């Protein structure tokens, strides 16, 4: 299976700013224009839970703050204003090949 | 209203094999195929499965597909997933998850259980 | 003039026939005839001088669009391809479906499992999809 | 212009 | 190879102005007419009930020419084979060589009689200045070219989007050169072969297309129909 | 009473455009609903 | 002569719409209609009266 990395492992942001994590896949996940990438989020005593999907920055279960972008190998997420309710895990998932395999995972914090 | 009702976590002794159910509720259970999950850490998970709910096709990881097998009760919209020759390796969080397409041709996880464990 | 309608009619009388052993009393596949919606049965009555025809014909209405393959085959062994018969390989978007390709009609829209019924065996092509696990038609 |  | 076939499908339509033709504004010869009334009056209705039957006709042929779907055409449509009947977006270079080959008689419907008038030409010969003199009315076709063009690149859009079964529902939208292909199947040729000499039925293809270039000649038995078709509407002028 | 007639241009409908595309595979337009 | 001219252009019109429908849109297995070699793609242009 395709493999998924992600960076930085954790980052830390104050309240308000931007924040952004980086995802890099061993081989370009687009197929037919598709890009199959999904963003999760979990939280200690939670679930993971569905943020967004390649062409669903709104919609999905979220607004429009959480922000998928990039192509090929590239992906990332953008968050232009972040709270201490969005610290959690975030996880890109593949959904182009089997055996559906997903990255390790970033950590966001709080200054 | 859709729910996903997992079993009750327990201690199950090696060599045990596990059987895990998933109760779907609030929606109609054989329009959507169910993906199974373990997460070993915050930081570890991997995909199990998928089961279909209404062919009873399925599609399992290879490292687990000589172990995992997965069912249908129809008359229950319960799910169920058994693995067998439990080993300390398999201590886990398990999930199930719906199926879904918010965007054309791309899987989604959508409303997950609430979490069992086996150790 | 008379024997110039006359004439005329022995024509039409001609055409006649021949709707009713194409379009009455079988179904017909050509199109051009009847309404444009394919063909299925239709019906005589008597009419002043000559034959009513009724068609009945099946209309198209909400057209989507959707990604689909030529052909199938299996990755590890390229004589195993499959085509399929009377309708489509499509892209699967459908829940119930736990496979990549999915089976539909011609002439509507509706995924279904691809099984030895709805497929063909063919020769391997350079377009056809390269299968790397699940294909139930063949097995192997 | 607008049927009777 | 390439045949050719012309299959007429209207009269140039007309009406004639009956008392006109007749006379020209005597008062002597309307007392007279006054007899005669009712056969200007049923050579107008025949005339009439001619013409809307011709305009039927069209719409009714064009009803089921049009398409419910097709490709975009650009420019380098067909791949490998060359396709000059391609639009130049226009009619086609196929269109244009046909109409400037036929003998055709300038056209109404445009200033018309302002080029008879004395602001125009002295060697105007036209059956449009005739018309004024006999009270013909050459009536304006239907369509328009322009709509009669927009059909026709209709249908070539709908080429190779018709195989895969059904084609009056589904519009498969293929690649051009595969579908020549999966005819070339349908009619008893393997695919080994095929798939062999590809570029050989592209050449093969291109120089019967190449043949149409010398296909404009009164030898062409299909281009000699179209001539006489014109030919006959305006001998029934004349 | 009702008013001047209305000059108008006869409507032309354009069928539905399907984009042809090179590679392995094409997009297919297919009907979802009918009437008889 | 008109009245002869206009009804032979219709029946003649109904042949193009069969020929639109079984030879433009369609390959036709029929023989006879077209060059007689079998049948493969063929086109339509615009044409004075046809």
């Amino acid at each position: 299976d395709i493999v998924l990395t992600q960076s930085p492992a954790s980052l830390a942001v104050s309240l308000g700013q931007r924040a952004t994590i980086s995802c890099r896949a061993s081989e370009s996940v687009d197929n037919y224009g598709i890009s199959f990438m999904n963003w999760f989020q979990q939280k200690p005593g939670q679930p993971p839970k569905l943020l967004i999907s390649a062409t669903s920055n709104q919609g999905s279960g979220v607004p429009a703050r959480f922000i998928g972008s990039g192509s090929g190998t590239d992906f990332s997420l953008n968050i232009h204003p972040v709270e201490e309710d969005d610290t959690a895990m975030y996880f890109c998932q593949q959904s182009k090949e089997v055996p559906r395999t997903f990255g390790g995972g970033t950590k966001l914090e709080i200054k | 209203q859709v729910q996903l009702q997992q079993s009750g976590p327990e201690l199950v002794r090696p060599g045990v094999s596990v059987k895990i159910s998933c109760k779907g509720s609030g929606y109609t259970f054989t329009d959507y195929a169910i993906h199974w999950v373990k997460q070993s850490h915050a930081k570890s998970l991997e995909w199990i499965g998928v089961f279909s709910t209404y062919y009873g096709n399925t599609n399992y990881n290879q490292k687990f597909k000589g172990r995992a097998t997965m069912t249908v009760d129809k008359s229950s919209s319960t799910a169920y997933m058994e693995l067998a020759r439990l080993t300390s390796e398999d201590s886990a969080i398990y999930y199930c998850a719906r199926k879904s397409y918010y965007v054309d041709y791309v899987d989604a996880m959508d409303y997950w259980g609430q979490g069992t464990s086996v150790t | 003039q008379q024997l110039v309608r006359s004439e005329s009619a022995a024509l039409s009388a001609q055409l006649a026939k021949d709707k009713v052993n194409e379009c009455v009393k079988a179904q017909s596949k050509r199109s051009g005839f009847c309404g444009q919606g394919t063909h299925i049965v239709s019906f005589v009555v008597n009419a002043p001088n000559g034959l009513y025809f009724m068609h009945v014909g099946y209309y198209p209405s909400n057209h989507i669009e959707v990604v689909s393959a030529y052909g199938l085959c299996d990755a590890a062994n390229p004589t195993n391809c499959i085509a399929p018969v009377n309708g489509y390989f499509i892209k699967t978007n459908n829940t119930r479906i736990v496979d990549e390709w999915s089976y539909t009609g011609s002439s509507f829209y509706a995924p279904e499992p691809i099984t030895s019924l709805n497929t063909k065996y063919v020769a391997p092509q350079v377009t056809y999809q390269n299968i790397s696990t699940n294909l139930p038609p063949p097995l192997l | 212009d607008t049927p009777s | 190879g390439v045949t050719q076939e012309y299959i007429q499908t209207t009269i140039q339509k007309v009406t004639v102005d009956c008392k006109q033709y007749v006379c020209n504004g005597f008062q002597k010869c309307e007392q007279l007419l006054r007899e005669y009334g009712q056969f200007c009056s049923k050579i107008n209705q025949a005339l009439h009930g001619a013409n809307l039957r011709q305009d039927d006709s069209v719409r009714n042929l064009f009803a089921s020419v049009k398409s419910s779907q097709s490709s975009p055409i650009i420019p380098g449509f067909g791949g490998d084979f060359n396709l000059t009947l391609l639009e130049p977006v226009a009619r086609s270079a196929i269109e244009d060589l046909l109409f400037d080959k036929v003998t055709i008689a300038d056209p109404g419907y445009m200033q018309g009689y302002d080029d008879c008038m004395q602001q125009g030409p002295a060697s105007a010969r036209d059956l449009i200045c005739a018309q004024y003199v006999a009270g013909y009315k050459v009536l304006p076709p239907l369509m328009d070219v322009n709509m009669e063009a927009a059909y026709t690149s209709s249908l070539l859009g709908s080429i190779a989007g018709v195989g895969w079964t059904a084609g009056l529902s589904s519009f498969a939208a293929i690649p051009f050169a595969q579908s020549i292909f999966y005819r070339l199947n349908g009619v008893g040729i393997t695919q080994q072969v095929l798939s062999e000499n590809q570029k050989l039925i592209a050449n093969k293809f291109n120089q019967a297309l190449g043949a149409m270039q010398t296909g404009f000649t009164t030898t062409n038995e299909a281009f000699h129909k179209v001539q006489d078709a014109v030919n006959n509407n305006a001998q029934a002028l004349s | 009473v009702p008013g001047e007639m209305r000059l108008a241009s006869i409507a032309f409908n354009h069928p539905i455009q399907v984009d042809q595309l090179n590679s392995s595979y094409f997009k297919l337009s297919i009907p979802t609903n009918f009437s008889f």
